[PDB]
């Protein structure tokens, strides 16, 4: 194959995304399974190594050997408070190798350990291959995104993942800087601009404030919740339904893992529908003890169940404004990133906070970081 | 009668899921044939346990495929007037659940 262009890669916690700027526009690249985003998952079986969709699809069958969340470990010391707290919730083993964390799994019958950058290099290799398959050309150059709060070690470990994957890392850029680039906030004429990025998706919540003067970016503050995302909104919905099935049929489905999974999956789908509709219907045949579960949820019911979590998204915004020494009136632009920003209430809450100021939401929230990185990749090539 | 063209779309979705369930049921049948094979075969009692346990990944993959079928059936919204689609969906769910119960039987008698 001939030489290809430079790509933008958003190396996410749960999902990664690759984009290419060509023909004067960004094209998000769909993978082999036709998905625009790919799970940041690596699975080790008795016969092979699986990446992305294939690794995520067999997680129920091989939980201890299916690695995800490597971004949460990348560039960190084993004894880091974050490593120790996250370890409890992972099905896979995390071991200490001379102060460094390593994921421990069984690969082809043997016990093997991998550094977080080696796992992230497998995910980047897949993103490199996703781009090569679409373009029909060899892809080497890329811009890789990292969160604004990443330290020297976390940023180097990400650049190392790129190197291991056979990538030439043009630049490592902040995820909120990438989202600002996507909206051309660095091209607007005028005085310096204060930008607030509201990133709610991929299991993390990140609020960043940036200042842009003559195309120069400065991170003024970063705030958020490490473990807040869409899954938390799903749990509330599931709890509501379990409570409902108890009220209606006087039966507890919660100790049946298959009933709870069927209900959870239906809730994730109903949540998505409620972002564009005011009501979502669910029909689950023989959910538990032969009982058919035909129900519905209104957008107002979903908002109520999640009222505290949704409201709580503004605390990080206030904390970021305090740290950046800025008043909410000093923010020129607000940018929505992450799938959970599609939730109409979150949008209403945030716009009301900024006294009716319009939000930058036209680019898919999931693809906005990869969009900016793809633009940057084109600029640097 | 009152049969609608719209329902033909839903019955076609159900017919594909029925064919998919048949494909997984054949995997469960091959596992059953294999499981009996190790049990009634030439392997010594010790070697049998290890061989039966090697079928764990496959039983688990069979269970997972059925679960994914269930999750796809659960995405259907069939109005009250689509009587034939509601019957096909219910019959298919019950069919999958009975196969799932067979899978649990396999799973409980291997890797012990
Ligand atoms: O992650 C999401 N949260 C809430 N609504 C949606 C999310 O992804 C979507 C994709 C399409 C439509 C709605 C949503």
């Amino acid at each position: 194959m001939s030489k290809g262009p430079a790509v933008g890669i958003d190396l996410g916690t749960t999902y990664s995304c690759v984009g290419v700027f060509q023909h004067g526009k960004v094209e998000i690249i769909a993978n082999d399974q036709g998905n625009r985003t790919t799970p940041s998952y690596v699975a080790f079986t008795d016969t092979e190594r699986l990446i992305g969709d294939a690794a995520k699809n067999q997680v129920a069958m091989n939980p201890t050997n299916t690695v995800f969340d490597a971004k949460r470990l990348i560039g960190r010391r084993f004894d880091d408070a974050v490593v120790q707290s996250d370890m409890k919730h992972w099905p896979f083993m995390v071991v200490n190798d001379a102060g460094r964390p390593k994921v421990q799994v069984e690969y082809k019958g043997e016990t093997k350990s991998f550094y977080p950058e080696e796992v992230s290099s497998m995910v980047l290799t897949k993103m490199k291959e996703i781009a090569e398959a679409y373009l029909g050309k060899t892809v080497t150059n890329a811009v890789v995104t990292v969160p604004a709060y990443f330290n020297d070690s976390q940023r180097q470990a990400t650049k190392d993942a790129g190197t291991i994957a056979g990538l030439n890392v043009l630049r490592i850029i902040n995820e909120p800087t990438a989202a600002a680039i996507a909206y051309g906030l660095d091209k607007k004429v005028g005085a310096e601009r204060n930008v607030l990025i509201f990133d709610l998706g991929g299991g993390t919540f990140d609020v960043s404030i940036l200042t842009i003067e003559d195309g120069i970016f400065e991170v003024k503050s970063t705030a958020g919740d490490t473990h807040l995302g869409g899954e938390d909104f799903d749990n509330r919905m599931v709890n509501h339904f379990i409570a409902e099935f108890k009220r209606k049929h006087k039966k507890d489905i919660s100790e049946n893992k298959r009933a709870v999974r069927r209900l959870r999956t239906a809730c994730e789908r109903a949540k998505r529908t409620l972002s564009s509709s005011t009501q979502a219907s669910i029909e689950i045949d023989s959910l538990y003890e032969g009982i058919d579960f035909y129900t519905s949820i209104t957008r107002a019911r979903f908002e109520e169940l999640n009222a505290d979590l949704f409201r709580g998204t503004l605390d990080p915004v206030e904390k970021a404004l305090r740290d950046a020494k800025l008043d909410k009136s000093q923010i020129h632009d607000i940018v929505l990133v992450g799938g959970s920003t599609r939730i109409p209430k979150i949008q209403k809450l945030l716009q009301d906070f900024f006294n009716g100021k319009e939000l930058n939401k036209s680019i898919n929230p999931d693809e906005a970081v990869a969009y900016g990185a793809a633009v940057q990749a084109a600029i640097l090539s | 009668g009152s049969n609608s063209p719209q329902e033909e779309v839903e019955l076609k979705k159900l017919k594909h899921l029925e064919k998919s369930v048949e494909k997984i049921a054949d995997q469960l049948e091959e596992l059953n044939k294999e499981l009996t094979g190790i049990q009634q075969g030439f392997l010594p009692k010790d070697l049998q346990a290890e061989a039966l346990c090697k079928l764990d990944r496959r039983v688990k993959a069979t269970i997972e495929q059925f679960m994914k079928i269930l999750e796809e059936i659960d995405t259907l919204i069939l109005p009250e007037n689509f009587k034939d689609s509601r019957l096909k969906r219910k019959g298919l769910v019950k069919k999958v659940q009975a196969f799932l119960a067979e899978c649990d039987t396999v799973e409980q008698n291997i890797c012990q």
